[PDB]
């Protein structure tokens, strides 16, 4: 309707075909379109409508910052930020939010430092962060009775922060970190030290490029097979591996990968009235000139978070004043920013990625366990953060020995 | 006399509160240069990229047009120098030590009067050699200034046959890194962080007993002299506990003021600059000569380029001319001979100090160019000699 006022949202993401990460932005847009379509058809925000404006960050610090500045200068009066995919771009935007009283919701930035509420107070994310693997690993360790672990960490912020977070997760839990090892560019010296300390269960935190070097050092040190269990990040690209390949594969056999779960396994009706499976089919039908994105469900639920936040932000008997305050917004109103921040903090619904709820701006979600089995990563379990429960899939997880390895 | 505007950021608080003395140093220099007209439009960055982002928007999206941007902190300078290409703007920093800022591909319009932090590294290596250490540990806070300094240190230690046997990093809480250094039995430790984080580190150092005869800490020397004595709500450690944890540590800093009693382009001696700056007044006091010289460097580059009213953010023409003048800068400032090379090595000396009985004492100076370690014989150690880098007796 012409009389239907907009509730403007600043969409920031890589979209261009010129950048590799443009595929993420383009890949989530069908999910975003489906959420917007249904919210409008339902007139959930009546008499208003959700006005999502898109700005290309091009996954670049300079272009992302100017896209944000140009959105402020020349775009409509945005009430919140939706997006931030590339960690460095997301950080630049997220730390500056307070200057414009803007609440931000990301569906793809997983780096741990964004959990810092002193630095990023106005930042929220629907996607479980890199630190979210730690409470899941704790449950996995308890499950297989592994009470002694060693750590191998690449001396880079995103990895050292996950490792530092681990100490706090394991405290009061009866799990010993018998050996802590760190490396910059060569893990071999650190792998040799772990072998020398008789570490059997290894918790790794390093990038995709370093993973091949780590497994090559494990191969050279014979730190693989029935006596060892490597637990590393599960967010690497599919077939990231493709040392001689056969020797690398021997060392990699049975490693456990840990990452977020893209979509809920539960066949329950979500807030949209659709099950995660029905949503997945609708998503694959809507997308046309784009490959699927693993963050699509997080983007979809992200639009629902914005809609529910806005609905809550308008729930007052001081209706005309609240509507006037929204209409008047020009980045200077601390009160409206606070109303929106508090409304988002109250989020609690069942989404396509599972129960959507925040703990200090961080998603309480689902973590997926995979195991490397003959050049394929097989899903072996799920950990639910809200319930703090681990479900291991029957007849999936396998061990090279007659029994799982002993921690000593 | 057309007005020409400098968009500047000064850190009055935060990681490095350099603006406290660098802003008056800039104001003193502008008066001297003026007597076109060079005008200053400034904001307090609080050494914070989040806060600087708001001020950068105000500088770029509001009239008057600015010919140059002048940031302080490495984090703020990294943000403004990365972004500046979008507005074809020259960036000139007076306080940024980040080795990563030497990357011309990433920072194509950037200049600095502050040398690169890489200059601390040959001095650290010279002292490791002097004291016979081949095993070192590192602890860093994760700002790029520190990470890129450690990347350079790794190369210099490797070259000297010295190994970094343990590394730890933290974003804000050093509790786990410090506990791990203690459990690893690390002895010689290089700590790279701002003063604020140094207090958090040393309170953990006290609690873990990671101080005493066996332990040698190497820190950055540009903290305030009383840094460990300052009240901090984020630390439980008392002043006396902090004072004991920091005892005997070594610091390195770069000599930024000419030690010779000569008169520069401004016609001042290093000594008169100090009285003049004191007349105006503190964080950034040691860096103040670089701020003073940054204005002179800009003034001389603007003189050579001399169509300034016609500068626009969509035009490369004026940017390229100013860049070329800055690139060919060569004059005598209060900080010595000012020039602008990519890897930031115009300074030849470092000053080495040791904390003795709660007070810093000069112990020497090092010139990496000529390989000259000037030693005062003023260093003190429990038992009369420095400790070992590890146990050596397990046959
Ligand atoms: C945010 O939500 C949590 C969880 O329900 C609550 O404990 C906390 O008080 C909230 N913060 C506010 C209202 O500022």
């Amino acid at each position: 309707p012409p009389s239907s006022p907009p509730l403007s949202i600043m969409g920031l993401m890589p979209l261009t075909k010129e950048v590799a990460k443009g595929s993420i932005g383009r890949g989530v847009l069908p999910a975003v379109e489906l959420a917007i379509e249904q919210i409008r058809n339902e007139s959930l925000l009546r008499p208003y409508f959700l006005d999502l404006r898109l700005y290309d960050t091009e996954c670049d610090n300079a272009k992302g910052l100017k896209a944000f500045y140009d959105a402020i200068k020349y775009g409509p009066n945005h009430l919140m930020v939706f997006g931030g995919v590339c960690p460095s771009v997301t950080s630049i935007i997220a730390e500056s939010l307070q200057g414009w009283n803007l609440v931000q919701l990301s569906f793809a930035a997983t780096t741990p430092v964004l959990a810092d509420k002193k630095k990023y107070p106005y930042f929220f994310r629907t996607v479980p962060s890199d630190n979210a693997v730690n409470p899941a690993i704790l449950k996995l360790l308890k499950h297989y009775q592994w009470k002694r672990v060693g750590t191998l960490t690449q001396d880079v912020q995103r990895f050292s922060e996950v490792r530092n977070d681990l100490t706090g997760v394991l405290y009061g839990e009866d799990i010993e970190i018998s050996d802590t090892e760190s490396f910059s560019n060569d893990p071999c010296t650190s792998v040799k030290k772990l072998k020398g300390n008789d570490v059997r269960i290894i918790l790794g935190q390093f990038d995709q490029n370093m993973a091949a070097k780590v497994f090559c050092c494990a191969y050279e040190e014979n730190m693989y097979g029935s006596k060892y269990q490597w637990i590393i990040p599960g967010w690497y690209e599919p077939s990231w591996w493709e040392c001689l390949r056969k020797n690398l594969l021997a060392a990699m056999e049975g490693y456990i990968g840990v990452d977020f779960e893209p979509l809920s396994s539960k066949q329950i009706k979500t807030i949209s009235g659709k099950t995660p499976q029905q949503y997945e089919r609708e998503y694959n039908n809507k997308r046309s000139g784009v490959g699927p994105s693993k963050f699509h469900g997080y983007a979809y639920d992200g639009i629902w978070v914005i809609a529910k936040t806005l609905q809550r932000a308008m729930e007052t008997l001081h209706a005309s004043s609240r509507h006037q305050r929204i209409q008047d917004f020009n980045y200077t109103d601390h009160t409206l920013g606070r109303i929106i921040l508090n409304a988002m903090n109250e989020t609690n619904f069942f989404g396509v990625t599972g129960q959507v709820v925040f703990r200090n701006g961080e998603r309480m979600g689902t973590i997926k366990f995979t195991q490397f089995q003959d050049s394929r990563e097989v899903k072996v379990g799920e950990y639910n953060a809200v319930a703090d429960t681990l479900e291991i899939i029957n007849d999936t997880i396998r061990f090279q020995g007659s029994e799982p390895p002993k921690d000593d | 006399r057309r007005a020409v505007y400098i968009g500047a950021l000064f850190p009055m608080s935060g990681g490095w509160p350099g603006g406290q003395a660098c802003q008056p140093a800039v104001e003193m220099a502008l008066e001297d240069v003026n007597s076109y007209e060079l005008k200053l439009i400034h904001h307090d960055s609080k050494c914070d990229p989040g806060q600087a982002t708001k001020y950068l928007y105000e500088l770029l999206y509001n009239d008057p047009i600015k010919i140059i941007l002048m940031p302080g902190c490495s984090s703020v300078s990294t943000l403004v120098a990365e972004a500046a290409r979008m507005w074809n703007l020259i960036v000139l920093s007076y306080g940024s030590s980040s080795p990563a800022l030497s990357n011309r591909q990433r920072f194509p319009t950037f200049f600095r009067t502050h040398p690169s932090a890489t200059l601390h590294n040959p001095t650290r290596v010279k002292l490791f050699e002097k004291w016979g250490w081949k095993k070192i540990a590192t602890i860093q806070q994760t700002t790029e200034v520190f990470t890129s300094t450690l990347d350079d240190l790794e190369e210099r230690v490797k070259e000297a046959g010295i190994e970094i046997t343990f590394r730890q990093s933290f974003f804000s809480d050093p509790a786990v890194p410090v506990k791990n250094l203690k459990r690893q039995d690390a002895r010689i430790i290089v700590g790279l962080f701002y003063e604020t984080e140094a207090r958090k580190v040393f309170c953990e150092v006290y609690k873990e007993r990671l101080f005493g005869k066996k332990y040698v800490w190497f820190l950055i020397g540009w903290y305030a002299d009383n840094w460990f004595k300052i009240y901090d709500p984020s630390i439980n450690c008392t002043v006396d506990e902090m004072t004991e944890a920091v005892e005997g540590h070594i610091t390195t800093e770069i000599v930024m003021l000419n030690p010779a009693n000569t008169r520069s382009i401004s016609n001042m001696t290093s000594q008169e600059f100090v009285e003049k700056l004191t007349k105006r007044l503190t964080g950034g006091f040691q860096e103040a000569p670089l701020a003073y010289d940054a204005i002179w460097a800009l003034a001389l580059a603007l003189n050579k380029t001399s169509r300034l009213e016609d500068f626009n953010y969509n035009n490369q023409t004026i940017t390229d001319q100013i860049y070329r003048a800055m690139n060919s800068s060569s004059f005598e400032g209060v900080s010595g001979h000012v020039v602008f090379d990519a890897s930031g090595s115009r300074m030849a000396w470092t000053l080495i100090e040791q904390l003795q009985g709660g007070s810093y004492k000069k112990i020497g100076y090092y010139d990496s160019t000529k390989d000259d370690l000037s030693w005062s014989k003023t260093d003190k150690w429990i038992g009369g000699s420095p400790p070992a880098d590890d146990y050596k007796d397990d046959d």
